[PDB]
């Protein structure tokens, strides 16, 4: 159905045949980064839900794979498995986690 | 020696064209559709080759499948040594049997 990432496709009538208009993605500008398998935080080793980790040169953010928008490693997007010993090329990152603001602000 | 089958077919009118691509050709691009998909994966077929770690490749690979990739990090020697003597004993199966 076309070369890409297949989105949709016409048919159109021709003498002895059938002609497919086939729309598809293409991705068009790539750069570099530097990506890391998990995450080693508090002992546990986080993996992306939906993403990879990827780093701007200071800081790492996880996005998603044919499109690049960053956002903050977070415990919503990250699942735990296991410790941070076992996994080769793990770097040391912060995690966010959304509860504890509105938690301690409970607790106050 | 003595007239071959081939001499006979030539003389008879019979002619063996060769083809329009060499074997090396065919290896050239058989190793260049390797190095792409060994270094970038599935992208270099879908636009530009973009490249992409084989541990994380994989990962994504077992994703395809319906394994969450905790699985293979954890279990990467595994998989390795898995891989290395079931592609060892591809050249054992044919260096003896020619069936
Ligand atoms: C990597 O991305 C982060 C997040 O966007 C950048 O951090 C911010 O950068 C802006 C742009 O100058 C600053 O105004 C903010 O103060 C930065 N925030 C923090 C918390 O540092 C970071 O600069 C980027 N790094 C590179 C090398 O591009
Ligand atoms: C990425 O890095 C390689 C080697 O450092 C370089 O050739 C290339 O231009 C860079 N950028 C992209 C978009 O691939
Ligand atoms: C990450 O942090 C742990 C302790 O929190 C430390 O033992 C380890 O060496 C750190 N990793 C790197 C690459 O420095």
């Amino acid at each position: 159905c076309g070369k890409g990432y297949h989105l949709m496709s016409f048919p159109q009538s021709a003498p002895h045949g059938v002609v497919f208009l086939h729309v598809t993605y293409v991705p068009a500008q790539e750069k570099n980064f530097t990506t890391a398998p998990a995450i080693c935080h508090d002992g546990k080793a986080h993996f992306p839900r939906e993403g990879v980790f990827v780093s701007n040169g200071t800081h790492w953010f996880v996005t998603q794979r044919n499109f690049y928008e960053p956002q903050i490693i977070t415990t919503d997007n990250t699942f735990v498995s296991g410790n941070c010993d076992v996994v080769i090329g793990i770097v040391n990152n912060t995690v966010y986690d959304p509860l504890q603001p509105e938690l301690d602000s409970f607790k106050e | 020696a003595a007239r071959d089958l081939i001499c006979a077919q030539k003389f008879n009118g019979l002619t063996v064209l060769p083809p329009l691509l060499t074997d090396e050709m065919i290896a050239q691009y058989t190793s260049a559709l390797l190095a792409g998909t060994i270094t970038s994966g599935w992208t270099f077929g879908a636009g530009a080759a973009l490249q992409i770690p084989f541990a994380m490749q994989m990962a994504y690979r077992f994703n395809g499948i319906g394994v969450t990739q905790n699985v293979l990090y954890e279990n990467q020697k595994l998989i390795a040594n898995q891989f290395n003597s079931a592609i060892g004993k591809i050249q054992d199966s044919l260096s003896s049997t020619a069936s």
